RNA sequence: AACUGUCUCUUAUCUUUAAUCAGUGAAAUUGACCUUUCAGUGAAGAGGCUGAAAUAUAAUAAUAAGACGAGAAGACCCUAUGGAGCUUA
RNA sequence: CACCAACUUCCUAAACUUAAAUUGGGUUAAUCUAUAACUUUAUAGAUGCAACACUGUUAGUAUGAGUAACAAGAAUUCCAAUUCUCCAGGCAUACGCGUAUAACAACUCGGAUAACCAUUGUUAGUUAAUCAGAAUAGGCAAUAAUCACACUAUAAAUCACCUAUAACUUCUCUGUUAACCCAACACCGGAAUGCCUAAAGGAAAGAUCCAAAAAGAUAAAAGGAAAAGAA
RNA sequence: GUAAGUUUAGAUUAUAGCCAAAAGAGGGAGCUCUUCUGGAACGGAAAAAACCUUUAAUAGUGAAUAAUUAACAACA
């Protein structure tokens, strides 16, 4: 079955310009205090998350080199230490990861 | 028609879902923080919490050893669960896993993204939300009400 | 490419027509535009009016102060119409007042002033002059001619006409061309009357007549959103005037307006003014 | 092809006289060649019409459509030139006066099928037009109240003239 | 004969489709259409005529019984003091 | 005890009497030439001189319709990175193709989307004495193979070496890449031989939802046409 | 009452209706024919090629008229 006649632009225009078919505005936009960038109320910041995710790779890269092989996951707890920080007695008996950078302000 | 459903349909079948969940659980244990789709992350959150209980049960438990071996493909992790994860969560009675929403992937599919991590980990803290301080005008007004009461 | 020169020329005219509609040219006075002869137009202007004008005086009346400045400014890089202007305006005021008084002796002097002011208003004078082509014949440094300058020339021409043709011809000219504009003009349209009830009482006491007692003769749709109220003013229990209104206050106000017209003999059915008289 | 939108940015007004209000700035920006459907892009344009510069940008940042990202890029370029070349003091003082999309030159190809059939393949391109006016978006319209409607209806009745009568 | 959801008598689960987001993007078709119901009229015949009736604008989602639905050079048999072609003993 | 209603008729101004093949007569759009005119005109002479309609021809742009339609195993420390989950015709030659090979740089076009390139541009490539391709005249021949022996059979199944003549010291040329071919297409199709069957070769999941309806698959209380047995 | 007609010469085109209404013949309903008559609204009969009122067609914010779906139980 094919259309019996051409559909008029006016009829077509009304269909596409009906409110149901139009793009709706969003009121859930929020600001990120940490980075000062926009975010949604139910969505986290990304500018700061970029630092966190990349820092994780840098920390993970250090971990990968230290292990040196697959299936080498330690059976003991692990800790990350940055330059200017010295291991404590409580840190004994735990895998220690050394980071050349200083302790990040956000990281505690 | 998803009324009363308590299980998500993932993978190519129920076995694939277990294997896909098994792979996700193994990866999470190794790294302690993994980013995945929100639907899949929610489904696997319950499994991770129960796994910590199995570690708490004890190494000598035959069921735990069988459970740990099946769920963890990489066998180096089996000592870790009983000697790293289980000792860490001994004080905790639950809520071992923290799941939060991440901005959706800009990969042309706009999948809902979430991050699931084990609490008490050595990884850098996630950017968690901070509640409003009591110094705010509304809270201070409520503080005055509290003092009167 | 379509060949031929006639077709290409035809399209050029088509482009010009579109260009004219899109971008109308700025207005310019006919004096600047070609094929204009001031002397011929003045002679034709006088002949068309069937009136005798002193060419020298008429030119002075058309001459304006602003026009002289432009010539002087051009000269740096002539008689004003003020004297003639005063005569026409002053004479017109007396003559215009004379017309009103004769038809409506009862009408107060204050009312005649309002009528005279309206008939001598800048808009009224400007409308007559522009429709008479006087603007083209007006001498000024700005186009369109400013209304106050245009008004000055109109009365200035009247002063020149008085010298050329005497008051009698000018009076007929005023009656034929200016008094005609009052046709279809209601009294309160040309005269602003506030507080008609008080004014009506003021006239009645002067005539030693009792103030009317207002009564509601007829009413319809009182409680509806479209109410009609008829209020009649009863003097000594006798109806003197009745007016229609939407509210009692409006009906009373309208009824008072009708009485004022009757008091001054401005009834709608009153005898029309005469332009027939050749004398 | 016609590029009159750019020429609108080359218009130079006469020097403003002392007795004239400060002329509001008008900026026209367009992208002539976009590998996007004009019809789909129009949906984005229609919604953003009349909104502020900041509000439109904020919505675009959280939009899923590819066209929305293009619109934001177009908006940013227009804003940059406005301050750089149109002497705009406050960046925030901008609103979307006009937003529309137009058709662009396309490419034609044949669409093969596995069963010997063929189809008409087209690579769609479009143009996008936006005009930005310095200042906040105009206040929204207030719908007429019942009292206003009744007054006009009475006024309309009075305005009526008698038809076909002496 | 057995066997079984063929059926008495249907139900449940999974995959595909489906629905939503994003990217890309055809074909048959098309006089114009501001594209209703009943009865009449007519050639078996009316969204557009006659007479009644109904009727905010615009949308959105579903099903295929009938209009003895619309269709082709489809099917069958027979005729010709029809043609034409062919063969002759 | 009437009115209304037709250009029938009267009235003011005019007019001077009722369909369509065909036939008689009067004009006209456009272009060129002759001769004039000079913001596009005149008189003559000429002609590829006038399109709302041939399922006309060519081009453009709509409608159907943003509809049919199409798509990548997981995690991470990263796309010639690791590890995990699962699949099971792979490697050589022939033939064909002819630079699709490889590196770099691009992000427009091509892949029916991205990532990435198979795209665009530039530069590079495939190595052979061993792998592959590129003198003459006479004389004389009974008896297959089949582990060839026995043993049979029927479809009836192998130059050499002698006798003379002639020449008299040699390693160049060409082929060599590839994920590749025949089917209009990066087409669920077609495509010889040898070895071997996973050590080789691979990925069904663009995201979300779990609509109805429909298709495929699995399961069935009691019964068995409302198992593999006979004719 | 009215204005065409006859002859001579040249020359083609048309030569198929439709419906209504009369007169016949087949026939017995109705049909099937032959013959005569009339018709082609912009008005009317409901819409109505074929019936009725209507001589052409001009402008006017005049007038008189035509046809014109309506009609008003019985016993001496
Ligand atoms: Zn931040």
């Amino acid at each position: 079955a094919a259309p019996k006649n051409r559909r008029t632009i006016e009829v077509n225009r009304c269909r596409r310009r009906n409110p149901q078919k139009l793009i709706k505005i969003k009121n859930n936009i929020d600001i990120c205090p940490e980075c000062g960038h926009l975010k949604q109320k139910h969505v986290l910041c990304g500018y700061c998350y970029e630092k966190v995710r990349q820092e994780t790779t840098k920390i993970r890269q250090q971990i990968g080199a230290q292990e040196g092989g697959p299936f080498r996951a330690p059976s003991v707890e692990t800790m990350v230490l940055y330059t200017g920080e010295k291991p404590s007695e409580k840190d004994q008996g735990k895998r220690i990861v050394e980071r050349n950078i200083k302790r990040p302000s956000w990281f505690t | 028609i998803s009324h009363g459903r308590v299980y998500r349909r993932l993978g190519l079948g129920p076995e694939s879902r277990i294997h896909l969940l098994r792979n996700l659980l193994t990866g999470l244990v190794r790294h302690e923080r993994i980013e995945a789709t929100w639907a899949r992350a929610d489904e696997m959150r319950g499994y991770a919490e129960k796994l910590i209980d199995y570690g708490k049960l004890g190494d000598t438990n035959e069921r735990a050893m069988r459970m740990a071996d099946f769920w963890l493909t990489e066998k180096d992790l089996i000592p870790k669960l009983f000697k790293v994860l289980a000792p860490r969560f001994q004080g905790q009675n639950g809520n071992y896993t923290r799941m939060l929403q991440i901005p959706n992937r800009k990969e042309q599919d706009r999948a809902k993204m979430a991050v699931i991590e084990y609490k008490g980990n050595y990884l850098p803290p996630l950017p968690l939300p901070h509640r409003d301080s009591n110094l705010t005008l509304l809270n201070q007004l409520l503080l005055g009400l509290q003092q009167d009461l | 490419v379509k060949k031929g020169f006639r077709a290409a020329f035809r399209f050029q005219k088509e482009l010009e027509r579109w260009r004219l509609l899109r971008c109308p040219p700025p207005p310019v006075r006919r004096s600047e535009k070609p094929n204009w002869d001031y002397h011929a137009e003045v002679q034709a202007f006088g002949s068309r009016l069937q009136e005798t004008f002193s060419l020298d005086l008429l030119k002075t009346a058309f001459i304006n102060s602003c026009y002289i400045k432009s010539e002087e400014a051009k000269r740096q890089s002539l008689k004003d119409n003020q004297e003639l202007f005063e005569q026409g305006l002053s004479f017109s005021h007396r003559c215009l007042t004379q017309f009103l008084e004769d038809e409506f002796p009862d009408l107060p002097a204050e009312g005649t002033e309002s009528l005279v002011s309206f008939l001598t208003g800048e808009a009224v004078v400007c409308h007559v002059a522009r429709n008479l082509a006087v603007e083209q014949l007006t001498l000024s440094a700005e186009f369109p001619v400013p209304l106050p300058v245009l008004r000055q020339t109109f009365f200035a021409v009247i002063g020149a006409l008085l010298q050329s043709s005497g008051p009698e011809r000018a009076a007929l000219f005023i009656r034929d061309f200016l008094i005609t504009q009052m046709t279809g003009k209601e009294l309160f349209e040309m005269w602003t009357v506030v507080n008609p009830m008080g004014l009506l009482v003021e006239e009645l006491k002067k005539r030693n007549i009792s103030a009317p007692e207002s009564r509601l003769t007829r009413q319809s749709g009182s409680t509806t959103a479209l109410p009609l109220y008829f209020v009649g003013l009863y003097c000594d229990r006798k109806l003197i005037a009745e007016g229609p209104g939407e509210t009692v206050l409006v009906a009373e106000e309208e009824a008072a307006r009708v009485a004022l017209r009757k008091l001054y003999g401005f009834t709608e059915n009153r005898r029309p003014w005469d332009y027939s008289k050749p004398k | 092809i016609s590029r009159k939108w750019e020429k609108k940015n080359k218009i130079v007004y006469p020097p403003q006289l002392p007795g004239e209000p400060r002329r509001p700035a008008e900026i026209y920006h367009c992208r002539r060649q976009i590998k996007y459907s004009k019809d789909k892009m129009w949906y984005l344009a229609k919604m953003i019409r009349g909104m502020s510069i900041d509000q439109a940008l904020a919505q675009l940042e959280f939009n899923d459509k590819k066209g929305a990202q293009i619109i934001k890029e177009v908006l940013l370029e227009a804003q940059d030139m406005a301050v750089r070349d149109h002497n705009v003091e406050f960046r925030s003082n901008l609103h979307i006066a006009e937003s529309t999309s137009g058709r662009g030159q396309c490419l034609k190809r044949i669409r093969y099928h596995g069963r010997g059939r063929f189809g008409i393949m087209e690579k769609v391109y479009c143009h996008y037009f936006v005009k930005l006016v310095e200042g906040p978006p105009p206040p929204p319209e207030v719908p007429k109240t019942a009292v206003d409607h009744a007054k006009d209806y009475i006024q309309q009745l009075r305005s009526r003239t008698i038809i076909h009568t002496l």
